[PDB]
């Protein structure tokens, strides 16, 4: 059982690590497209640009 | 305690379609602000750690 | 492992590789709390239209806010909600700020630009007539006001036209 | 001269200084206070033209007319010096006699 358990183990927390990466890399994008925004926001509805 | 979190302060700008508000005096005002621009320089080698 | 003993025993061994997902799963949600706040968040006070509007000839009747509908949102934003449209471990975390706010916020950016002109973004919010912000705008880019005053039905025409194909495009 | 890239209000200058790790800035800029009311009209009739101001904006405090500047109060006398005209004052709405 612990054989077995093992091999579901490293298959299943393999698993998690690459779901992670990959939600750090789509946040890490969607922060830039925020910080764009934001600057938008800024300069073309309180002023003009 | 708990509650609901207000937005702010509210007033309503006393609209007219004949009427200003011209400023008459001014302040100098000093602000700060901090932007980090490196992280430390750090290197490991493979056989000494594994 | 799902409620097993066994399991957690046997995964006790592998380290710490759990706390670092968890930490970065948190520190990813405090990110995005963060961001929509700093995107929205930029007026101090929470201004109000006047209930009388006479603005030029100007009409923005589909973008300010329906005091009839309890959402408190304008005819463009209701277009938008309609068009964008189990347990096992994970969870959904609610954002911080509800709707309601965010509009809240959305009207009181429009209620300052459509009053006071771009002084409210510096300091406070000074009145002004439409028509003479719109004649500053114009001599901003080169055009005398003298342009605005002789043809102030006919810009108006035009906006009211354009607001009407967008909404129209959009729905 | 874009809107709230360094500080908040008008932008006037700028200063650095290091830290362990990266910089502070230190913004100098300008803001208006102490408002009033006043009462405004886009254009004045003076024998049948029409008449705009060069920079500036009409105000009066009851009585009188005076032309000043958009960010602090400074009045002036209206004169064929501060002003222009284009066509007579028939089209313009919100037109007020004056001299
Ligand atoms: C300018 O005129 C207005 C109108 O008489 C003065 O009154 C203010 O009106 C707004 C909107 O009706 C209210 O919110 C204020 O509380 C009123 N202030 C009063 C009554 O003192 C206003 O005070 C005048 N001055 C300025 C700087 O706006
Ligand atoms: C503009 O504001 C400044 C400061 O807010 C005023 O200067 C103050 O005047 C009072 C009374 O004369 C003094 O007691 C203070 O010490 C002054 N402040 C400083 C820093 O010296 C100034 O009078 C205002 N001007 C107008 C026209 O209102
Ligand atoms: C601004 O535009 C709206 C259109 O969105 C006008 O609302 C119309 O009003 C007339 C008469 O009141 C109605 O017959 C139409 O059915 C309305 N249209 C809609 C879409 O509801 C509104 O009247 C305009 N503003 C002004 C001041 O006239
Ligand atoms: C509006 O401004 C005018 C211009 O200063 C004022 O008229 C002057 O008022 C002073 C104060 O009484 C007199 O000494 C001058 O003789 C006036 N000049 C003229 C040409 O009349 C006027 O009093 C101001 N009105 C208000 C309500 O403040
Ligand atoms: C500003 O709005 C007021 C409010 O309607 C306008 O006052 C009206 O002006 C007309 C023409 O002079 C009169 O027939 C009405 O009786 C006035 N209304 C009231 C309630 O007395 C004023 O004309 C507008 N000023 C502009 C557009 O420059
Ligand atoms: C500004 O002055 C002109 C010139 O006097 C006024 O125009 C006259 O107004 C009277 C009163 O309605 C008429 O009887 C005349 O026929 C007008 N003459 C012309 C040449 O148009 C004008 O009314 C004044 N402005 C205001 C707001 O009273």
């Amino acid at each position: 059982a612990e054989v077995q358990i093992d091999r579901l183990i490293t298959g299943r927390l393999q698993s998690l690590q690459t779901y992670v990466t990959q939600q750090l890399i789509r946040a890490a994008e969607i922060r830039a497209s925020a910080n764009l925004a934001a600057t938008k926001m800024s300069e073309c509805v309180l002023g003009q640009s | 305690i708990a509650y609901t979190m207000s937005l702010g302060a509210e007033n309503s700008v006393a609209y007219s379609n004949n009427s200003i508000a011209i400023p008459t005096n001014f302040t100098i005002s000093v602000t700060t602000e901090i932007l980090p621009v490196s992280m430390t320089k750090t290197s490991v080698d493979c056989t000494m750690y594994i | 492992c799902g409620d097993s003993t066994e399991c957690s025993n046997l995964l006790l061994q592998y380290g710490s590789f759990c706390t670092q997902l968890n930490r970065a799963l948190t520190g990813i949600a405090v990110e995005q709390d963060k961001n929509t706040q700093e995107v929205f968040a930029q007026v101090k006070q929470i201004y109000k239209t006047p209930p009388i509007k006479d603005f030029g000839g100007f009409n923005f009747s589909q973008i300010l806010p329906d005091p009839s509908k309890p959402s408190k949102r304008s005819f463009i934003e209701d277009l938008l909600f309609n068009k964008v449209t189990k347990f096992n471990g994970l969870t959904v975390l609610p954002p911080l700020l509800t709707d309601e706010m965010i509009a809240q916020y959305t009207s009181a950016l429009l209620a300052g630009t459509i009053t006071s002109g771009w002084t409210f973004g510096a300091g406070a919010a000074l009145q002004i007539p439409f028509a003479m912000q719109m004649a500053y705008r114009f001599n901003g880019i080169g055009v005398t006001q003298n342009v605005l005053y002789e043809n102030q039905k006919l810009i108006a025409n035009q906006f009211n036209s354009a607001i009407g194909k967008i909404q129209d495009s959009l729905s | 001269k874009r809107v709230d890239f360094c500080g908040k209000g008008y932008h006037l200058m700028s200063f650095p200084q290091s830290a362990p790790h990266g910089v502070v800035f230190l913004h100098v800029t300008y803001v208006p206070a102490q408002e009033k009311n006043f009462t405004t009209a886009p254009a004045i009739c003076h024998d049948g033209k029409a008449h705009f101001p060069r920079e500036g904006v009409f105000v009066s405090n009851g009585t009188h007319w005076f032309v000043t500047q958009r960010n602090f109060y400074e009045p002036q006398i209206i004169t064929t010096d501060n002003t222009f005209v284009s066509g007579n004052c028939d089209v313009v709405i919100g037109i007020v006699n004056n001299t």
